């Protein structure tokens, strides 16, 4: 890792030249010495707010919601310094990170990002008050090209086909986790129980990871196998009977 | 529940165990941290000692008069072409008069022949560069509000930090994953 | 009737954004308890048809033991008529809920009395309880259906009004939440547009004051 | 300007602190005292502080795991509690329901002029939490292993019997920290546990 540590009481102008360093020198590494890097920026808000600041300090007048006419073509110069190359053996994979102020998806700092990136990750709330690490929802989640980085000879063969398994049994689960407030125990049968049990275990083995445990990606598939055994092959609708035949009998 | 008590015990232990396994790791991990920064320095010595090796072998020449006249002839003209005033004022040490002076002098038809302007470049005879440089000038402006710093000090660390991939290159070897350049 | 009334600022836009939130979330729970009021609603529509055939039945099969003792006792209705003073099934009500709303529902009680213990000590008696083991396992059923038709007419009326309350939301508070949304953004789009033009006029008097110097 | 983190001023201040003591303006009339919210307010000193508590305290870091969460899965429950109404609900949810109510007016409840409520020492702070927690472990232990067996209980048949544990239970924020002394009060809330260990073994 090299680390680049722009702090808050820093100046403001110097945060905007502080994800230019990172992705110059993450240029140097991928396009020139056929590295893989990852480029993680953390907090691209406070770059909003470092850019916003030095906008009205250049003598400019303020756009939508007060950040600068030019946001979109700003943060797409950072963005878009990504990507593989012809010709080379190197890459850029980019995971920004966002502050939502109250929650807003329609502030200009969301919108924007997600008008030029390809998907999102949604750290939840909900789950960090019932104390879940790392509190990531699923149901609103969204990788873009996850559908080309998977499959055999890239991860595994039923990594299409575990993954929106568990997603269609996720939200089930949370209609069932509403529903049996509603009607109470009593009144739910032999398939809402299986719902609400897998509900149990899969935010506490899939979800719930502990801030030191690198669960590697063929272990994150028997994670989510010996979760979509609590279900008969009878139940499994989104996955295809070929690969049923293959990794659920263990 | 025989088969119980141990494990609530086992999980007091095999808790305090993965605890000092970590433990271990820091030890090894801040060791091989400053490893590579003790190293860092050890290649950052050679370069700001090659430099001292640079700066007495700077003045070397200074000593000399027939290949120091000749240097000093670029580093007057090189100040005359950055101010561009009509009136501008030079300073040297105090012994390095003559050389500064007979390089004026061969400049300023020089300049003229150049620029198409007309100058009152005159020598500050009454406050000097300190001894202690290593040679050069400084060309001031008429009111002295623009300077130009053309010592050879000056001139030296403007030289070596934009050769400093050539030096790199060339000292502690190419890049061994470096494919490209462009 | 058309906004609610405040006026177009930044924090008025976050409360009426959580108003809208926190109705959307009445809604989530009134939308679906409904259905399952519903889903209790369609078993009792699942039971009522089905014990309305056993009903055909219990009347035909006790109303074959009805000759069982008219064959044999002739007429005897002026006994039951005429000798009866307290009966024997008692009727206790008892409360049994679904989903926030109660239901009452009818329950068996067996009271501890019979005027009819000495009919038939003439000619016969073991014909009478032959049909009156066929007409009691009748009440047996019957207190079943008429606890059945108890409860369909109590889940008859809490989902009919649940639903208008679904649709008092969905129609008339939930539009009028976002309609109130659609003018702070517009009339806040006006707020920064002339104050776009009064933070760009004081720079052209900033701009006529240098080039006097 | 009326409890928002909407304003320029609330909001860039929650980017730079670490500790957010969140106090909102409904759940002030209660006559609480603090208005502590517990939803908003967060504390990002807990990683900073695992060490201080693991060696001097040893035991409280999954003591305040636990009650952080026995107050949040009563939000979730409680929305649904006010429009349905405590008709057909599980059993183990009324555990969390009746003592994680004995939090909200014994352990995260004051009263700033009284002559035990104007200082809580830490010591009897982690005290009167090792008791509440216990009392939540023993009564979901006792739910769930005689869920299927024979003679399946309900609470409401713990709560009238166990109605003098229930009076200590909460008379431990009563106890004056002042007046008394400093081990007069570990050993209290240490012969109560034996009246919580023992007393679940009166009813099974």
């Amino acid at each position: 890792v090299c680390l680049f540590l722009n702090l808050a009481n820093d100046p403001t102008i110097e945060r905007i030249i502080t994800p230019r360093l990172a992705l110059t020198t993450a240029e140097f590494l991928a396009y020139q010495c056929e590295k893989h890097v990852l480029v993680i920026l953390t907090d691209m808000s406070s770059y909003a707010e470092a850019l916003r600041e030095v906008s009205a300090a250049r003598e400019e007048v303020p756009g939508r919601r007060g950040f600068p006419g030019y946001m979109y073509t700003d943060l797409a110069t950072i963005y878009e310094r990504a990507g593989r190359v012809e010709g080379r053996n190197g890459s850029i994979t980019q995971i920004p990170i966002l502050t939502m102020p109250n929650d807003d998806i329609t502030h200009p700092i969301p919108d924007l990002t997600g008008y030029i990136t390809e998907g999102q990750i949604y750290v939840d709330r909900q789950l960090h008050n019932r104390q879940i690490y790392p509190p990531i929802n699923v149901l609103p989640s969204l990788s873009r090209l996850m559908k080309s980085a998977i499959g055999e000879g890239m991860t595994r063969k039923d990594h299409a086909d575990v993954s929106n398994q568990l997603y269609a049994c996720y939200a089930i689960g949370k209609d069932v986790q509403a529903m049996k407030a509603v009607v109470g125990e009593e009144a739910l049968t032999s398939d809402d129980l299986l719902y609400l049990e897998f509900l149990q275990k899969f935010e506490r083995n899939f979800i719930a990871q502990g801030p030191y445990e690198n669960r590697t990606v063929y272990e994150t598939l028997d994670i989510g196998w010996q979760l979509l055994r609590i279900f008969p092959k009878e139940m499994l609708k989104r996955i295809p009977q070929s690969t049923l035949s293959e990794f659920y009998p263990r | 529940l025989v088969q119980t008590q141990r494990l609530k015990i086992m999980e007091y232990y095999e808790k305090k165990e993965k605890q000092i396994e970590q433990q271990k790791k820091i030890q090894m991990s801040n060791l091989m941290n400053q490893a590579r920064l003790k190293v860092l320095r050890a290649r950052d010595d050679l370069i700001t000692d090659l430099l001292n090796e640079a700066k007495q072998r700077l003045s070397k020449v200074v000593k000399d008069t027939t290949r120091y006249q000749v240097l000093l002839d670029g580093l007057v003209l090189q100040g005359l072409y950055q101010l561009l005033e009509p009136r501008m004022i030079v300073r040297c040490r105090k012994q390095d008069f003559p050389l500064v002076k007979a390089a004026v002098q061969k400049a300023i038809p020089v300049y003229k022949v150049a620029t198409k302007r007309d100058v009152d470049v005159q020598i500050d005879q009454e406050a000097y560069l300190p001894e202690e440089i290593a040679g050069g000038v400084e060309i001031y402006n008429g009111d002295r509000k623009i300077k130009v710093s053309n010592t050879l000090e000056s001139r030296l660390d403007l030289i070596a930090q934009q050769m400093m991939p050539e030096v790199r290159g060339a000292l502690f070897g190419a890049n061994a994953n470096r494919k490209f350049l462009d | 009737k058309d906004r609610i009334e405040i006026f177009p600022s930044r924090m008025a836009q976050t409360i009426m954004k959580a108003r809208l939130k926190g109705a959307q979330t009445g809604r989530n729970l009134l939308k679906k308890k409904s259905d399952a009021l519903t889903l209790r609603f369609r078993q009792i529509l699942k039971k009522i048809i089905e014990t309305k055939m056993l009903m055909g039945e219990v009347m035909r099969e006790a109303a074959f033991s009805l000759a069982e003792a008219k064959f044999t006792a002739g007429d005897f209705s002026t006994t039951v008529i005429q000798n009866v003073n307290k009966a024997q099934v008692k009727i206790r009500a008892k409360k049994d809920n679904v989903a926030g709303v109660t239901l009452p529902v009818f329950e068996h009680y067996h009271e501890g009395t019979d005027s009819y213990e000495l009919t038939g000590l003439a000619r016969g008696g073991e014909q009478l309880a032959k049909l009156k083991r066929n007409y009691a396992k009748a009440v047996e059923l019957l207190v079943e259906l008429a606890s059945l038709q108890t409860s369909f007419v109590t889940l008859d009326e809490a989902i009919k009004i649940t639903n208008r309350r679904v649709n008092a939301i969905e129609h008339v508070i939930i539009p009028r939440i976002e309609r109130t949304l659609a003018y702070i953004i517009t009339e806040l789009d006006e707020r920064e547009r002339e104050e776009f033009y009064r933070l760009k006029k004081i720079q052209e008097k900033k701009k006529i004051l240098k080039e006097k110097s | 300007p009326g409890g928002d983190f909407s304003d320029p001023v609330t909001s860039a201040t929650l980017g730079i602190v670490q500790v957010f003591w969140g106090l909102d303006k409904k759940l002030a009339q209660r006559k609480h005292f603090p208005s502590v919210n517990w939803l908003i307010s967060y504390s990002k000193y807990m990683r900073a502080l695992d060490e201080y508590y693991d060696k001097h305290f040893t035991e409280f870091v999954p003591l305040r795991t636990k009650a952080k969460e026995i107050l949040q899965e009563e939000e979730d429950l409680a929305e649904i509690v006010q429009l349905v109404g405590k008709a057909s609900l599980a059993e183990t949810d009324k555990i969390t329901l009746e003592v994680a109510k004995l939090i909200k007016d014994d352990f995260l409840q004051q009263n700033g002029y009284t002559p035990y409520d104007r200082f809580c020492p830490f010591y009897k702070t982690v005290g009167m939490l090792s008791n509440m927690i216990a009392f939540y472990d023993m009564a979901r232990r006792a739910v769930e292993t005689t869920a299927q067996s024979d003679n399946k209980i309900t609470w409401s048949i713990i709560r009238e019997h166990m109605g003098e544990i229930l009076y200590k239970l909460s008379s431990m924020k009563f106890k004056d920290p002042v007046k008394d002394g400093e081990a007069k009060i570990k050993a209290d809330y240490a012969q109560l546990l034996e009246d919580m260990q023992n007393a679940f073994r009166s009813l099974e």
